């Protein structure tokens, strides 16, 4: 009767409230631990580099950086490759399959959550070109399937709420998380189920915002709705006209082509790894070698970079002065030392002329292949943030080129085109458009920017699908 | 019009702001804000407070263009951004000992450069004088963060920042004295060796799988 | 047969693009004509009042105001009562019925669109306590069913795109429009259909924003995504913590209780109108009398208001000075002369000392009953904006009391509670909660406020359903 | 050292000193003209002197004085003086040539003086509004017409302010007329307003009652 239905229904809302609360807490734990561990690692590296800069022996600083990257990834890859291989990657395809209806072994076990959270912490601290936002979706699903109603029909509904809560916590987009659970579900419309999914999604982003606020002491300020916060786009500089619509469509073509190349190289690389690097010992060695190479390539770019500009208010978290004048700090070092989320935010909101095209171009080309190489490693890590960083990097270069070509026109704001470039790369790579589109508006907090973003994403998807077919036919 | 006793607070504030604005300009190219006319700012804020303490209603918010308000806000904003409080003691009556110590060190560092001008001599005569000045400036930076609990180390008193930037520009841009030890060959050898590891690993795994 | 599918699908996207374009154009036509006609009407009334203020004869100004209100509503009610009775109301229940599956006659005929657009223009210009945003949903549905695929299933999908485009144009919430079409549809998930709904909704809000900018002269600032634009909520004063969450829950109870009284009063009033005012002639007379009373009740409040404060820059368009010092406009006059959308914006964003509690309280009490009395009229008009205005009015009063009771505490910002009060009244009146909340986050462009908005809206619905059950039982 | 970093270049030292006393004069004249507001009619020569001096210093001393350091005192001070001029809005009521007050402003100030001096000798406040009422009426008509001239000749925005000295002149007159003199115009239209309002409010009562009574039988 109604008494039995209401008793069950309130427990569903109670459980989905815990799913959102715990998903936000896990995101807080990941963000706090990564920030403290990466800060400790970069302070050691920066201190060692500064000691050897004038006395000599910078090769030891490179060795220390590579060893520190390898040591963290060694732990982060051993636990994934040897204990729970299911934790490898962002875990979204496993979650998509679970919501589809096919059960992959060891996806929603409590051991997977521990390894996924530990793996993503060590992988991000390990210096790999990865992002921690992607695995947060898998973490929410495991919390939902463990906290929860011991039957398949209810469990899938809870997992959808957990996955939605993970998306909301990762990007601060509670509506985008609900959309993500909706399309992956692709079932009959349930008003109550969609309601408790929304309740879990919004509880999740509030818990992340609230707990991080008390961590920063700034309780009277809630400015961290997600793991990555794009900032505020309420600027006359961040305004577009109808004449820029064809330009934005062109960026989608670039994002679709680059995304197809990103997937093409990663596809051939994946086939190589399946045939030859399938043994768990080899996967651990490969992940360690990638981490060592990532530090080596970063050091070489920093060492050979001759462009450095004076410290701003918050340009660098760890300003590295190397071979140039006192009071100035390496610009290329800031690209690698700063967190990828911080780099994306700075690219989105920066006055024109803040980035030298040469150092930004070199970083974009190197990071594009490092991110492509890093995906597929037997580590718990995502690809959304590297995709965002790659797109924002070349999107800013597109804005820089437009300003040069149009005589520093007002409408040619590099920051605006960085946002368009970030969407184009995300669109051309993940090929998920609806939930992605809602995420950008919620991240940017600008409805008017939805229309160019929607066009850019739509262009990237159709171009990427056509180009992927063409590349495979040529091969 | 106001009372004759109410026109004296405005007139006193008028010449007080006139002379403060005069010092702000004539102490701008070599920035000497917080050490030249720190009392003039104190005199202005005291004279404004005198009005706040029977003329506040008829002078402060008596009209839309609150000239007295906006001028005091501008002077306060300039004082805050210049961080002139950091230059003076907590009592804000004279320059702090650390600032005074830096200022004479800055004078001594500039005293080096004139002697060794008549650029090879400058770089190898009293380089430690520049080194100790930079050590103090970095020391005062971290002390400033730990004193007022500022989250980053960004902005000191503008007198100190300008004094060091003049020294740094002289030592690096005008003089070519910075000589960092660059081990390009060891860096290349180590970086090449590490970058050559994935080639070995991918080839060895490919060849090991072949022929089992 | 992929070629046939592609040709059919591209035509669906082409049609859905026209639905969004035409829905935005209709919103532009409604907004442009209403502001020009209401501007002409208020200039005539203001000029007449200012002429008789000193020489005497203000009763003639009251007669002119009542006659002008009656004349516009007489035309707006004759075309609805005598020609197309289906166009009466906001048309939301008719669209929900159509999307449900049961077809009501003449809902999606071209004549209905002409009557609906003309009726909403005349009713808003006629001074009725109504809003033009609500009927915009019905207008989009009729455009979709006329532009369009001559079969029932395709018609329902296209109409849902038009309804979604109506919500996006009305409120600048393209995602909220998609959500509104999904629940009112309540069918199996369709990835491509939800794409066309999202495409049409997103085009609609861009077309309205783009064309209005052309009309407003300046073009490099698309500052009007929808018919009603809340503004920007990025202020230190506009922030909250956990301690204010229970306060928001209490305000949700007030919104639900007031919303229940709003529905209960309108239910008994509707029962009277069906039994006794069912003739088309009586419906026209009733609408005319309400318009005359609305002008008269506005006049006596403006006449008897002793509260007038000087012009603090903008915030009006027709500053009426009555019986007080020169250079000061009457505060109560600005409440009625200003458009309800503009009044809502001013309530949301204003210094904590801008509204007299007595003046705002008297307006809220009168406007609450005027809006309740005006709902059942045989005119084309919505109730969303009046409910927002009522909620923002007493929400601001709640914030004013909090400042008094907490010694002008920084967390008791009246503007923040005006937004929360606006949601409480809107949620407790329409009881539509999942689509409504998404609109608020899109309207305010602040995901951090989604959580208090969610709790306030959820609280209002729960107490609203309980109270109407109790109130009906008592009767 | 080069005469750039540690010490001022003699060419730039004199230019900075010239801008120093020009800014000192403007700030002193700004304060002493704050109340009553005679800002834009007395400080216009000083403001032009400052902006001319800044232009002279900025196009051989632009790079060594303006952006030579973080705290650009010369830049921020000129920005503040410019901001004060714009918010005071003396651009509109200064002539296009900008050597003196426009004809409108001169015509307003002398009427404002005439209105005020008329108030002074009517005290020794019933006699003030009994006799000096047309003087206030024509001055207020001019100010209302001045707004419309600003909305058309300038065409900035509805509700845009004129120069603050003109606005303060009217606000002083209005405050004198309505607050201290307490000269208010009585209204005897309350009774006709109530009679018409009651009649209109009573119409829906008849309409609803008549409909109910008519439908009571057949
Ligand atoms: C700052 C932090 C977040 C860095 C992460 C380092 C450790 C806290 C992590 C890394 C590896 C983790 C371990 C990985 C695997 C296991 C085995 C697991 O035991 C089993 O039940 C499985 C045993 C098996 O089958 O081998 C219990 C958790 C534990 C100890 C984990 C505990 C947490 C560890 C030590
Ligand atoms: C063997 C395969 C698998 C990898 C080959 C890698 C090379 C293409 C890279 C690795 C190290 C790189 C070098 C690292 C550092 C330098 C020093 C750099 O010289 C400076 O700018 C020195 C002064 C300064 O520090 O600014 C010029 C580039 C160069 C030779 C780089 C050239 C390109 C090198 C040889
Ligand atoms: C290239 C720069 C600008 C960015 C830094 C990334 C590289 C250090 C990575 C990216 C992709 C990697 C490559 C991906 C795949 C291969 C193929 C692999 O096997 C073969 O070449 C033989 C295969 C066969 O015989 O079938 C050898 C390593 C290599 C070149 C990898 C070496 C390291 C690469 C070049
Ligand atoms: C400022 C105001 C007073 C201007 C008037 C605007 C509207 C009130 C007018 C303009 C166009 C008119 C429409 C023009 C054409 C028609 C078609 C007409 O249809 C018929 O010929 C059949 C009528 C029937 O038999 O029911 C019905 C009236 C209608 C909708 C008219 C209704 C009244 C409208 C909307
Ligand atoms: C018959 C039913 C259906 C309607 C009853 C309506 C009354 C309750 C309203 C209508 C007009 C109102 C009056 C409108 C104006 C005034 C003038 C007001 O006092 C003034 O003279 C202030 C005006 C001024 O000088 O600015 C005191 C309230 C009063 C009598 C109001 C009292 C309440 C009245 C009579
Ligand atoms: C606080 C007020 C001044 C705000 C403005 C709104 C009123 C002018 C409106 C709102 C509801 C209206 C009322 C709605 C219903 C009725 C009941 C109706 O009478 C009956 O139905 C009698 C039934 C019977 O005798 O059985 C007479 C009109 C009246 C009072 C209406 C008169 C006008 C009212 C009071
Ligand atoms: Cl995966
Ligand atoms: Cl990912
Ligand atoms: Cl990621
Ligand atoms: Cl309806
Ligand atoms: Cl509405
Ligand atoms: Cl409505």
């Amino acid at each position: 009767n109604h008494t039995a239905f209401r008793t069950v229904e309130i427990k569903r809302w109670v459980i989905c409230a815990l799913i959102g609360i715990l998903t936000g807490l896990v995101a807080c734990f990941i963000d706090i631990v990564v920030e403290n561990l990466a800060g400790l690692k970069y302070r050691v590296i920066k201190g060692n580099i500064d000691k050897f800069t004038e006395k000599g022996g910078l090769s030891f600083s490179l060795l220390l950086w590579a060893t520190l990257n390898a040591a963290f990834v060694l732990v982060g890859s051993v636990i994934v490759a040897f204990i729970e291989p299911v934790a490898a990657g962002s875990g979204i395809p496993q979650i998509k399959c679970f919501l589809n209806g096919v059960k992959i072994p060891h996806v929603v076990r409590l051991k997977t959550l521990v390894i996924k959270v530990s793996g993503v912490i060590l992988s991000v601290v390990g210096g790999l070109a990865v992002g921690k936002e992607g695995p947060m979706i898998h973490s929410g699903s495991v919390i939902a399937a463990g906290i929860s109603f011991r039957r398949d029909t209810e469990k899938r509904d809870f997992v959808s709420a957990g996955a939605a809560a993970g998306v909301s916590a990762a990007f601060g987009a509670p509506v985008g998380g609900v959309l993500f659970s909706l399309e992956e579900g692709a079932s009959f419309w349930n008003q109550f189920l969609t309601w408790r999914i929304f309740f879990a999604s919004m509880i999740s982003t509030f818990t992340l915002n609230f707990v991080l606020s008390i961590y920063h002491g700034n309780m009277w300020d809630l400015s961290s709705p997600g793991l990555i916060n794009f900032g505020r786009f309420d600027s006359e500089k961040m305004a577009y006209t109808i004449h820029e619509i064809p330009v934005f469509i062109a960026m989608g073509v670039v994002g679709g082509v680059l995304g197809a190349v990103f997937n093409a190289l990663n596809y051939w690389l994946t086939m190589f790894r399946i045939r030859y690097i399938h043994r768990p010992c080899l996967q651990v060695i490969e992940a360690v070698l990638v981490a060592a190479v990532t530090a080596t390539v970063a050091f070489v770019l920093i060492y050979s970079s001759r462009d450095c500009q004076p410290l701003q208010g918050g340009s660098m978290s760890y300003p590295l002065q190397l071979f140039c004048a006192d009071g100035e700090y390496n610009s290329m070092a800031a690209a690698f030392f700063n967190t990828p989320e911080k780099s994306v935010v700075s690219l989105f909101h920066d006055p024109p002329g803040s980035y030298n095209p040469l150092t930004l171009g070199l970083f974009t080309l190197v990071y594009f292949f490092l991110a492509c190489w890093t995906y597929g490693l037997t580590v718990s890590a995502g690809v959304f943030i590297p995709s965002l960083l790659i797109g924002a990097a070349w999107g800013r270069l597109f804005g820089i080129s437009l300003s040069y070509l149009t005589g520093a026109a007002i409408w040619a704001d590099p920051g605006k085109y960085a946002l368009m470039g970030a969407a184009a790369q995300l669109g051309g790579i993940v090929r998920m458009t609806l939930s992605l589109t809602v995420i950008m508006m919620e991240a940017t907090s600008n409805v008017t920017y939805g229309f160019p973003i929607m066009l850019v994403l739509m262009t990237a998807k159709i171009v990427g699908d056509v180009f992927i077919e063409g590349l495979y036919d040529m091969h | 019009d106001l009372d004759p006793e109410c026109r004296e607070l405005l007139l006193d504030f008028a010449n007080s702001s006139a002379e403060l604005t005069g010092c702000l300009v004539r102490s701008a190219r070599p920035v000497r804000l917080c050490q030249t006319c720190y009392p003039l700012f104190q005199q202005v804020v005291s004279k404004m407070d005198n009005i706040s303490r029977s003329c506040a209603r008829s002078l402060l918010m008596a009209d839309r263009m609150q000239i007295v308000v906006i001028l005091s806000e501008f002077f306060n904003t300039t004082w805050q951004e210049a961080n002139c409080a950091n230059c003076l003691t907590n009592n804000s009556e004279e320059l702090s000992n650390s600032t005074v110590y830096f200022l004479n060190l800055f004078n001594h560092t500039l005293t080096c450069f004139e002697h060794n001008l008549q650029y090879s001599e400058v770089c190898k005569n009293c380089r430690e004088a520049y080194k100790t000045l930079s050590s103090l400036y970095s020391e005062m930076q971290k002390m400033n963060e730990l004193e007022n609990k500022a989250e980053p180390g960004t902005h000191l008193c503008i007198d100190v920042e300008d004094a060091m930037n003049i020294t740094r520009k002289l030592w690096s841009r005008t003089f070519n004295c910075s000589v960092p030890c660059s081990d390009t060959v060891p860096v290349i050898a180590v970086s090449v060796f590490i970058l050559f590891l994935p080639v070995v690993f991918y080839l060895s795994s490919f060849l090991h799988s072949e022929q089992k």
